[PDB]
């Protein structure tokens, strides 16, 4: 009964089986482990690393009598949404359309930053690097992610807020 | 739909108490929020959300949080007659003010106090389903208004993004002063405001003053008489989210209409029928008599003559018993006036919102009552004299250093007076420049 | 032979209710929605505007869309509000911020998914589709943005049938909205090329109506809004009532519109009069031809004594002689001879039909495509000139991410407009 | 003609109760067990779903199989427990964890020949046996692995007879459980090797369908379970009443199947409406089929606008004539051309029965083929390689003793199965 | 159906005291072990079956065990108000305290006692026909919890098999202390642990009472009030075994969705309506804000805050009136937010639970009573931060070999220290490995 079937659907199902199993291939030991071929270039609890596209927490004494919690953010995230979906509501949501970030396009309809008041809340020294929320991962008009890029073996990268490297020292005669 | 306003410090407080007073009696919500004991619900409608938010069980409690330094003002909202109406959480009160020090709020004090307020105001965004904006009422004059509504606007501009934020500010009279050190707090504010505000209203207390003894019969006003002509101002401004009128204005449309350009966000305030009970009875209040009142700078709530600047837009709310045709003539009228001038690249100058529900009467109120109301909010060029006065005074002081060693010791560097000094210089030039004719510079 | 009919923004949602008020009362439907008439002749054409539900009751071929409820929380709140179907009310969680280009590409993009599905919910059930009718500003931001991203989509979905549009646009007097230049030049730039045919309106021209004409003492919006709906209904009551001389939407614009792009017109209700006048003088055609043309009784503020008639189209309500009706537009075309364009041998199209609305003996509706509406569009691209050049307000539009070619291609059309009415209305034939 | 069915698991036990309920209810059946119907139309094809018992009692041809008897307990507590044959209840002493490798080998082939005897004890007592219908979800550990066992051991078993599955399977934005994608995948391999037509629901869909269509203020699961019980009990409805064009499970499956891997479909019922709205809608045949086609009333996140039909058929129930059923049914694939698939000239079967659930005048059921579902096996095969890279809590699966080859292979056959409807998505006539 | 409860050491047998209060006055078994006068055989009553057992008299006796090597504990038990519903041989205590010393538990005295555990717990486990899990609840901190816990989950773990051991465990807080050699137990404690636990929740005091403080109005809490919180949190776990509900959770379950890998099996747990009865008269309490709140850190019962890690897993449980459109509709909108972030490996991160029977509420309770109310446990990598706290202080105190000689006169080789301080280094490479991006892994 699969005969003509199989014989027609042939090439789409050669190329897309050269794609995938590659992917399939364990890169990670039974123990949790990575192997010993390409090794990160970075421990993960590092300060850019962690904090790569997130704001870091701030802790104060405030409301506390012993050692200090940090505050959740209302920061949404972008409105991306699985290809071939029907716009489901279960109810009414808050959509991500709205609460567009007010550093789109902020270099070309406006003079840019001129204060460095952006260091209170949008620039942050993470480490040994800097960290800012204006020069991510480009987004349009309707907050909605642009690019996407991928590794050789087809996985998807994220994006990076990390712009230079400080390198600091302490003082001298 | 719904709005969440924050107060912060004395004068912010004492003009929340008037606004809720109003509010309260305005929708009809008793001061306690409690219900009588045989009817299911308090009110028979919804109008109310816009301002206040009902439990299951009917009580009602307002979208508000109260922010200062110092205990004492909180403790008198906490002990007065609206303690069952705001929960316990919302009024947040620190040990120590920041004693006029702009440094001492911004960097030292506030830092310590802003995650509690900005998780307060979370909670209250989390229980929203259409908010459309932030109302902020502070004095920059102080410390703690400035420093942490600074640091409060930045955060909440960093967090809530496009969400609009209108400010309405009390700033240094031009001659009454309370303070020594009035003129750096009010630069440094100014400098923070300019990136992190989408519309700034004006207030000086020496034109309700004025106000006061010109047009109300009062020879011995206080701060009540100016909160409750605030919060007449403020519920007559959002009155179009709350009635049903014929043209509705939503929040958003006033930055789209007023701001022509993203620094030109200034504007000055006035209020129509500001009148004594012994004079309402001796004149009728047609609608081209107080559309000719709203441009005498009489009415003004901010001490500046609009004569001696150009008009870039103007917003005129009319509430009440108003028909739009009189409402066309007496613009018209306006439109013909000399001593009123528009810059030539703006001549589509207006903005029109027409409601329906007439001013509300408080019990202890010192207005008379009137069928009718309008309310101006108007972008000119005459603001640049009120500035240059300030950076004045500002030169002079720190000419000698006269106080600075107070904010480098509270925690800033000595180059941040001087960088706000020439942004304030350039707010001036940019003033002189969007004033320049068209056909002048062919 | 069906009309759908589309309500965008605050403007529209306003005038819409009128409208159906007026349809109801006309074709005597209760506001519960029953058919309560008292002849044959409301219920044999009830399809044209109404669709059928069980029992009694007929239900509204409307779509209502706005940005946020307000608008329509009033007209539902309204006496005829209950009639209007439930699943037809579209709307959002935030405000069009009376910007246009968020009105068209942001909050525009996220709705208009759902309204096309209605619009063509309701297209499909037609046994014979005619053309769609829409109401909105011009001057607006959900209802300049929305309204022209509806039109464009419905002109590649159904461009077979006819796009009629009835739109409201500044004054010359006195503005309600200061970015008004920049919507309504986008809006026209839009217009002239999707739309078969569009009706403009000024707010001031009703104004004078109400307090020169019928010396209203306190006239309201119901009023202004009255009136559009009266001119509305007029325009398609041959298509829903038997007459001497039927006439149709596609062939008012085959006798209106000699070129394309020349499809704007203006409108005119003539048997306005104060009722207290009404004693001193009776009705009669030569009086209803007078009333007509007179200037009084023009829905704009630009004469008709500054341009030409290419075209004009005159419907009459009501019984009476088609004697009169041909010799009064042969006389009104003799006697004012100079400004009718002279190498178009006869201007005007005439329709008679039987049945006037009620309370009135006889009624006319009047169309005219007069070239004074090029003093509109050129103090229109003034305006637009002045604020461009200066970069006015254009900061909102551009962050949106609006091209400043836009503009630029938006200010060439409607120029290109302007001296096409120009060189028509100076042509000769050499 | 009988049917047997067979609920697995707390899902398959709780649609169960609910469509027990409904097919009880249809045919007037007290929950006693005592026959109370009001036409002897009901009695005379009672045999479909119930046996008789001997007194005057019904039992119902079901068989109930579970690995912790808490859902039974439950379900033989409520009010229509009763009716259940004791005997016919199969439980174990420990849950399968939601882990499909336990609820496969060690409890499953615990339990596995005593469900087999059940099965073959009522199989054996059929005058004539038709297909075995099947609900479980996919996302569990002894739906998933108890029922894939005994649907392989039933087509070893009977291999003449027909197989039918309900399954439920995970929504595309919120997890109900961790280990989703591993369960899933085996599943699905298991099933489009042994299933001969499978239906799929996201409780999203239902979820959607609540609040936009029905508007509940407060939905619980019977609700989500009625619409499912109304489905499943309409499939069947022409197999067990009279009507002008019969159709039965075989004949469904030979036109909807046009090759033995493309098995997977969508399921829709019509008239559902909100409690305001049935003032303003009367039932007809264009109104049903409107809704049927409507992606809102649709119970799969995959959207149409994405993929085409290949075959589709639709089963009403009620009064009706021939001609609009065939008329609007071409007037669909007419007007829509572009989605359905060109190489085979018709693509809809339909069928019409005279007897409609009671308090509908009409009903309609959907059952559609599309090939937009290939989106949501990619989007579970994405998933899968996501956690298989990392070995993503493997150890459950490996410790139980299953061999990795098991799972590059159900990978590599649900990645072809994605490729196969791509392919005839994009095929050409050449 | 069935699960045993095993109480180990002072606050283990004190949260058990308040749990089994909590118990009898949910299910309705009086202090004397009886019924309440109108349930009989004429409706169907066996939902206490999950925790208690009956006797043919008909009296109700509880499946626990309560283990003390210091009489004064269980004495209290013996001569307190429930007397009379325990068995007199449950209460097993020995003469003397190990003394702070985890090695004088497990070589010295516990090997004593372990026996007569054993034995009982077989009993018990006799009387049974469907144990699913054994909770056990102790304080690593302390000689016999540390050192007899082991010992008996390794004798546990070795009789019987493939059976979930789920365990409460209060940790050491980061800066209150109650004794000097608190690092060396908890690191010997955990490294016994770490070989024979399922899941391991986390409880701190120090946590707690900052709750307390926070969200209820006591200035001055007590251990009972925390215990209160912590029989409240089991009794929500546990409540998914004993009443109806649209999502049931087996404890099985918890263990397949929390781990992801085999040493990674330490959770953090929270409760959201922790208020007051004056705060909750202000409040409405809907399932989208009590979600919200098990997600603040101040909602947690552990002094750790999860913004320094990453979430692998999450398991809600809602009791009470939610419906799952609310449940759905919750879960997504925190899947939106920034600041909370999970594992790119875990794309699935959410488990759901749904029962109907609400809270009971307590006499003496310092809680409100509400209708609904979610419970949280989740899995992230934030704690390797509370390991490295505890590894810094064993390192600091074993540098100068600060008290060994105790561990070692006591039974206990001086290697195990340094065996133990070796896979607790692994226990953090674990947890900063596991953590990198799959990108950056290639
Ligand atoms: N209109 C009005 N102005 C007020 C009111 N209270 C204070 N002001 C003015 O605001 C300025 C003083 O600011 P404050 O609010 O006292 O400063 P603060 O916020 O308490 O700051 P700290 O002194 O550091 O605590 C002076 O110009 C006062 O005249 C008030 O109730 N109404
Ligand atoms: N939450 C809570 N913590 C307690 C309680 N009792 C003691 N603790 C804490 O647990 C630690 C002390 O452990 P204990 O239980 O006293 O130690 P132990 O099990 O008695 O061990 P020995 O002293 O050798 O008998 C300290 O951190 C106490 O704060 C209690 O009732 N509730
Ligand atoms: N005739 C008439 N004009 C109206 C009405 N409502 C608003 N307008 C005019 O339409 C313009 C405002 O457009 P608007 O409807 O507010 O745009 P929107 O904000 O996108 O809905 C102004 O010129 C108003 O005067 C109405 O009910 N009748
Ligand atoms: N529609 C529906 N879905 C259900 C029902 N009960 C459970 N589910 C879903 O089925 C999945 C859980 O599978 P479950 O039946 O517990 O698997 P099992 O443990 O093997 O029996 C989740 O996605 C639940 O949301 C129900 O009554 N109706
Ligand atoms: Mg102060
Ligand atoms: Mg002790
Ligand atoms: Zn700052």
């Amino acid at each position: 009964p699969n005969g003509v079937f199989h014989k027609e659907t042939l090439d789409c199902t050669l190329k897309n089986r050269s794609t995938l199993l590659p992917r399939l291939r364990a890169i990670v030991d039974g123990r949790g482990h990575h192997l010993s071929g390409s090794t990160p270039p970075a421990r993960s609890f590092h300060p850019q690393v962690l904090y790569k596209n997130c704001p870091p927490p701030v802790l104060s004494q405030a409301g506390y009598d012993f050692t200090p919690m940090s505050h959740n953010a209302f920061l949404l995230r972008t409105n991306d949404h699985p290809q071939g979906v029907r716009d489901v509501k279960s109810d009414f949501m808050k959509g991500s359309c709205d609460y567009r970030p007010r550093a789109y396009l902020r270099d070309e309809v406006s003079g840019g930053v001129n204060s460095r008041h952006c260091h209170c809340a949008e620039v942050y020294q993470v480490g040994d690097y800097t960290m800012d929320l204006a020069r991510g991962a480009e987004i349009d008009h309707r907050n909605r992610t642009v690019n996407f890029e991928y590794t050789k073996k087809g996985t998807l990268k994220s994006g990076s807020n990390i712009v230079g490297k400080r390198h600091a020292r302490v003082p001298r005669f | 739909r719904e709005a969440i306003c924050i107060h912060i410090g004395q004068a912010g407080c004492q003009v929340g108490n008037a606004c809720w007073e109003l509010f309260c009696l305005e929708h009809g919500i008793q001061p306690d929020g409690a219900m009588p004991s045989d009817k299911t619900i308090g009110v028979e409608d919804d109008a109310f959300n816009t301002f206040f938010s009902e439990t299951g069980a009917g009580k009602h409690v307002p979208r508000a949080v109260f922010l200062d330094l110092e205990p004492t003002v909180v403790d008198e909202v906490r002990t007065g007659t609206y303690r069952q109406l705001f929960h316990p959480e919302q009024l947040i009160s620190g040990k120590e003010d920041a004693a006029n020090n702009y440094a001492r709020g911004h960097y030292t004090i506030g830092k310590e106090i802003v995650d509690l307020c900005l998780d307060r105001i979370r909670k209250l965004a989390d229980n929203c389903t259409g908010l459309q904006g932030f109302l902020v009422y502070h004095a920059v004059g102080g410390g703690t208004g400035s420093g942490l509504g600074a640091l409060l606007l930045e955060r909440l501009s960093v967090d809530y993004g496009k969400k609009s934020k209108l400010g309405y500010t009390v700033y240094p009279s031009p001659q009454v002063s309370t303070a020594v050190v009035e003129p750096y707090n009010s630069v440094l504010s100014t400098h923070s405001l300019l990136e992190h505000t989408d519309v700034a209203a004006m207030l000086d207390n020496e034109a309700i003053y004025d106000l006061t003894r010109r047009n109300l019969d009062i020879e011995r006003p206080t701060y009540t008489n100016l909160n409750r002509l605030i919060g007449q101002v403020v519920s007559s401004l959002t009155a179009s989210l709350r009635f049903d009128g014929a043209l509705n204005v939503d929040l958003t449309e006033f930055q789209t209409n007023l701001v022509p350009y993203p620094r030109i966000h200034f504007v000055l305030t006035s209020y129509a029928p500001v009148i004594s009970a012994e004079k309402a009875y001796h004149e009728q209040l047609s609608v081209s008599e107080i559309s000719n009142a709203v441009f005498e700078p009489a009415s003004m709530m901010t001490k500046c003559d609009p004569r001696h600047g150009k008009y870039m837009a103007c917003c005129l709310m009319y509430r009440g018993d108003v028909v739009p045709k009189d409402v066309n003539a007496a613009v018209a009228t306006i439109k013909t006036k000399r001593t009123i001038q528009f810059v030539d690249w703006s001549p589509t100058g207006f903005k029109c919102g027409i409601n329906y529900q007439p001013p509300t009467v408080v019990p202890g109120g010192d207005l008379a009552k009137v069928q009718r109301a309008v309310c101006m909010i108007a972008n000119s060029t005459a603001i640049a004299e009120v500035f240059a006065r300030i950076d004045h005074k500002f030169d002079l002081m720190y000419s000698k250093r006269a106080f600075v060693h107070w904010y480098v010791g509270e925690g800033m560097e000595e180059g941040e007076f001087s960088e706000a000094r020439e942004d304030l210089a350039a707010l001036e030039k940019d003033y002189e420049e969007v004033g320049a004719e068209s056909a002048d510079m062919d | 032979r069906e009309i759908v009919c589309v309500q965008a923004g605050q403007c529209g949602n306003q005038i819409g209710s009128k409208f159906w008020e007026v349809i109801s009362d006309e074709h005597g439907v209760d506001p519960t929605g029953t058919y309560q008439g008292d002849s044959d002749l409301q219920l044999e054409r009830i399809n044209v505007y109404f669709d059928e539900a069980t029992g009694g009751r007929y239900v509204p071929r409307s779509v209502l869309i706005d940005l946020e409820p307000g608008t329509m929380d009033s007209v539902r709140a309204g006496p005829y509000g209950q009639i209007f179907r439930p699943d037809n009310f579209i709307f959002g969680q935030s405000g069009a911020g009376n910007n246009w280009a968020k009105g068209h590409y942001t909050e525009g993009a996220e709705l208009i998914d759902s309204v096309l599905d209605v619009c063509c919910k309701e297209a499909e059930s037609c046994d014979c589709l005619q053309g769609f009718q829409i109401c909105h500003s011009l001057g607006g931001g959900t209802g300049s943005g929305m309204g022209t991203l509806l039109i464009s989509k419905l002109r590649e979905q159904y461009p077979d049938r006819i796009m009629m549009t009835f739109s409201i646009i500044p004054s010359p007097k006195v503005s309600d909205t200061v970015v008004e230049p920049y919507n309504t030049t986008l809006s026209v730039h839009q217009l002239v090329e999707n739309s078969d045919e569009s009706m403009c309106i000024d707010n001031e021209a009703l104004y004078d109506i109400c307090f020169r004409t019928l010396k209203l003492t306190t006239p309201t919006f119901g009023d202004l809004n009255h009136l559009v709906s009266a001119v509305v209904s007029g325009v398609t009551c041959c298509l829903r009532f038997p007459g001497q001389l039927n006439s149709d939407l596609r062939k008012l614009a085959v006798n209106l519109v000699p070129f394309p792009r020349l499809h704007f017109f203006m409108m005119g209700f003539a048997p306005l009069t104060s009722r207290g006048s009404q004693q001193y003088r009776g009705l009669s055609v030569p009086e209803l031809t007078q009333q007509m043309f007179d200037a009084k009784n023009m829905m704009q503020a630009a004469d008709p004594r500054h341009g030409r008639y290419l075209t004009a189209s005159a419907l009459f309500r009501g019984r009476m002689s088609t004697k009169e009706v041909d010799e009064q537009m042969l006389n009104v075309q003799n006697k004012n001879s100079s400004y009718f364009i002279e190498w178009i041998p006869n201007n005007i199209k005439s329709s008679v039909c039987d049945i006037p609305p009620k309370g009135l003996k006889m009624a006319v509706t009047f169309i005219g495509n007069n070239t004074c509406i090029q003093e509109m569009f050129r103090r229109v691209g003034e305006q637009f000139t002045l604020m461009f050049r200066r970069k006015a307000f254009l900061h909102w539009y551009t962050g949106e991410g609006m091209d400043e070619m836009e503009f630029t291609e938006a200010e060439s059309n409607m120029n290109d407009l302007v001296s096409e009415y120009q060189q028509y209305q100076d042509a000769t034939i050499e």
